[PDB]
């Protein structure tokens, strides 16, 4: 329960996959076996994608436990002077730095340091078997990233833009004015930010000079492609010097790449085989647009055995929002959990018309998306969602189609519910909580995604200024005019709305999720029919309200920032349904039995349809209106009000962040399986859902180029570290 | 779009 620490009993728990990769073919095993290589070769960059130092502790960690194992190790450190204590305080942080690509959480985006003296730690270190067998080596990496590893200066708390703030999506020097700029260019060139980072060097003069590196193995040399290294080349741009260069993380790339060759060799069809060759063209050249066509052929290949996405996809560490970080997955289909998400997409198109905004606001045809449950059997990168709405592309979503990812074994461990763990709660509502907590979730899950982040249109406007929609016919709601804002070429939803665009779109998927739970059509599809779905519904708005609360863990009030897209959205419908008044929902400042400082959240459960759903209806409009129009002045205007967080009366909620933080439970850590080649067959290696079996996993990762990777790390890093 |  201290800041910028993980707890030492914190929760561990391993991903179930046996009975999944049971099911799997010979063929379908190598197939995912390749597959996972190459996405927990990516996972790597992220690494690189969090702080400077990440990479160096990431290559000391993996030299440390490469030489020594949790238990041999614990031999020597406690032989060195450490306690038990503080022995496990290192492995759960290393566990920590393995789980999040990073010495920072990837929900919260806050620094996470060991719990135990650095002086201790150093003696370890340096009297290793990693020590013993290069010197050189380790004392290098611990000269390196020692201070920083330890190190909680305010300016390294948190992650972002500006001196207050770390981030490696750009250079230290950065702040939003020059990401800004930045953005400008890039949709002026209409080249995507998503595989991209921002450097800003001065000269002499100390005029600065920009650097916009595209992610990929080649580098400046002649390739075959022309649609990217005709970018390579020099701008000028309102007076600023730009220059596009590409070969980010290539090496790593490199591994990348060969194990999606080696995958191709493998795949079920040509929809498969024709994607992953996109994605190798992608991560060769630096090409986005060649992702773009292997994620064109990837929705084409619908109901997949092994499902499978790659690159750098999500931007939500991004403090612009606009860079995506590196990610990839490989799970194997439910068929049994898959049923009840193929039954809500069966009256997905039905169900878009109860929205609260007209069809002119709403898609042309609606595209039978795919929606699977999965079972995960990796998921590299900084951490792991429970469901997903990919690709992002929004020109492929409202044109070509989208799929909807369901993580039923992930779900499964965030089932965690325990009565004393449900802080904020009557004990009315503990027992309501614990009852439906999961099937609330899975519904919540199933509109999140499907009629959630699966709805809106946007207004585009082409190289020639003709609409996807008519300007003559289609009227804002709001306002009672003709369209009078929309999006221009090159522009995207995150290059506008930028800093806000995550939290603001997963908070309209949330309202969406909430507003059409109360349908009782839905309620059948996962079936709960008469006072079970009653009773869901309650749980679904009780879990939103406590959310919203639980949320102001991941605000900033010295910064005034939102550190965490899923929370701040939480809280915005918080104060909205708190708006509705009515005594819809209060907080209670109170006092715990332990005699410290508590609170209550009283939901009534009868003004949910007469006072709650006119609340979201009008707040949903609302934001799908703003969406549409790309009105990011009015889009900030309304976002930004809600999310404001003050010490103003009754709630209080300055006062009442100092609770959440003292009564706050740490984030599971997650251990994932691995797939080793036995002669000819592939074999599946499960771990100990503990810290030191966390680590064993990545001990156990890559076995053919473990110190290799070490090395290209490191010397990656050192590459950039002028930057910073 | 992801869900945390
Ligand atoms: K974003
Ligand atoms: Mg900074
Ligand atoms: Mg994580
Ligand atoms: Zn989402």
């Amino acid at each position: 329960d201290t800041q910028y620490i993980l707890p030492n009993d914190i929760g561990v728990s391993s991903l179930d996959s046996r009975e999944a990769f049971r099911l799997l073919s010979p063929t379908e095993r190598l197939y995912a076996y390749h597959l996972s290589r190459a996405a927990w070769y990516g996972g790597l960059a992220v690494l690189l994608q969090t702080s400077p130092e990440a990479p160096y502790i990431y290559a000391l960690l993996s030299r440390l436990f490469r030489a020594q194992d949790p238990d041999q190790l614990r031999q020597h450190a406690l032989a060195e002077g450490l306690t038990e204590e503080e022995y496990q305080a290192f492995l759960v942080y290393a566990a920590g730095v393995y789980s999040n690509m990073g010495n920072y959480k990837s929900f919260g985006d806050t620094k996470f340091v060991p719990n135990l003296p650095k002086e201790k730690l150093e003696r370890v270190i340096l009297g290793s078997e990693a020590a013993q067998q290069h010197p050189e080596e380790v004392r290098g990496l611990w000269q390196t990233c020692g201070e920083l590893m330890f190190s909680l200066e305010p300016r390294l708390r948190h992650l972002g833009l500006g001196k207050e703030g770390i981030t490696t999506y750009f250079s230290g020097n950065c702040t939003m004015e020059d990401a800004k700029l930045a953005q400008d260019f890039l949709d002026s060139q209409n080249l995507s930010a998503y595989n991209t980072r921002l450097f800003k060097e001065v000269d002499g003069c100390g005029k600065p000079y920009y650097e916009v590196r595209l992610a990929s193995v080649l580098g400046s040399e002649p390739s075959l492609d022309s649609e990217v290294t005709s970018k390579l080349k020099s701008y000028e741009f309102r007076g600023s010097p730009f220059q596009v260069t590409r070969g980010d993380y290539a090496p790593i790339l490199q591994k990348v790449v060969e194990q999606l060759e080696k995958a191709k060799a493998y795949a079920a069809n040509s929809h498969q085989g024709q994607m992953l060759a996109q994605y190798i063209e992608s991560f060769t050249q630096g090409s986005i647009e060649a992702h773009k066509r292997g994620s064109r052929f990837w929705i084409q290949d619908k109901g997949p055995i092994v499902e499978s996405y790659i690159g750098f996809i999500e931007s939500y560490r991004d403090p612009f929002g606009s860079r995506g970080e590196f990610e990839g997955f490989v799970a194997v289909v439910n068929k049994a959990m898959s049923a009840k998400f193929e039954r809500l997409v069966a009256s997905a198109e039905q169900l878009l018309k109860e929205l609260p905004w007209p069809p002119t606001f709403e898609k042309d045809k609606f595209l039978t998306p795919d929606f699977t449950s999965l079972d995960v059997l990796t998921f590299a990168g900084s951490g792991i969602p429970a469901g997903i709405n990919i690709p992002n592309y929004d020109d492929l979503r409202q044109t070509e189609g989208f799929k909807n990812v369901s993580l039923g074994n992930v779900l499964a461990v965030a089932y965690a519910t325990q009565r004393e763990k449900l802080t904020f709660l009557e004990e009315d509502d503990k027992d309501l909580y614990i009852l439906w907590k999961g099937p609330s979730f899975d519904v919540q899950v199933g509109l999140h995604a499907l009629l959630g982040h699966g709805s809106g249109k946007l207004f585009v406007q082409d190289e020639k200024g003709a609409f996807n929609f008519d300007q003559e016919t289609v009227i804002n709601p709001e306002t009672g005019e003709q369209i009078q804002s929309w999006y221009r070429c090159g522009e995207t939803w995150d290059s506008k709305f930028s800093t806000i665009a995550s939290s603001y779109e997963e908070c309209r998927a949330e309202s969406v999720g909430l507003y059409l739970s109360l349908h009782p059509q839905v309620l059948e599809i996962f079936g709960f029919e008469g006072a079970d779905a009653e009773d869901v519904i309650y749980v679904n708005w009780l879990n939103m309200v406590r959310a919203g609360l639980l949320a102001l863990e991941f605000y900033t009030p010295e910064a005034f920032n939102w550190r965490q897209a899923h929370m701040q959205a939480r809280f915005v419908i918080l104060r909205v349904l708190l708006e509705a008044g009515e005594g819809l929902v209060t907080i209670t400042p109170t006092t715990g039995s332990d005699g410290r400082p508590d609170a209550r959240v009283r939901l009534d459960r009868s003004k949910i349809r007469s006072v709650g759903k006119p609340a979201l209806e009008r707040f949903l409009r609302r934001l799908q209106v703003l969406k549409s129009t790309g009105d990011v002045a009015g889009g900030r205007a309304l976002y930004e009000g809600y999310a404001t967080v003050t010490d103003a009366p009754p709630e209080s909620f300055l006062t009442l962040r100092d609770t959440v933080l003292l009564r706050k439970e740490s984030r599971k850590l997650i251990v994932q399986p691995n797939t080793r080649l036995e002669g000819s067959d592939v074999q599946l290696l499960e771990y100990e859902a503990s810290a030191a079996g966390l680590i064993r996993s990545f001990s156990e990762r890559f076995p053919e180029d473990g110190p290799e990777l070490e090395e290209i790390l490191t010397q990656l890093a050192t590459a950039d570290a002028r930057f910073w | 779009y992801p869900f945390f």
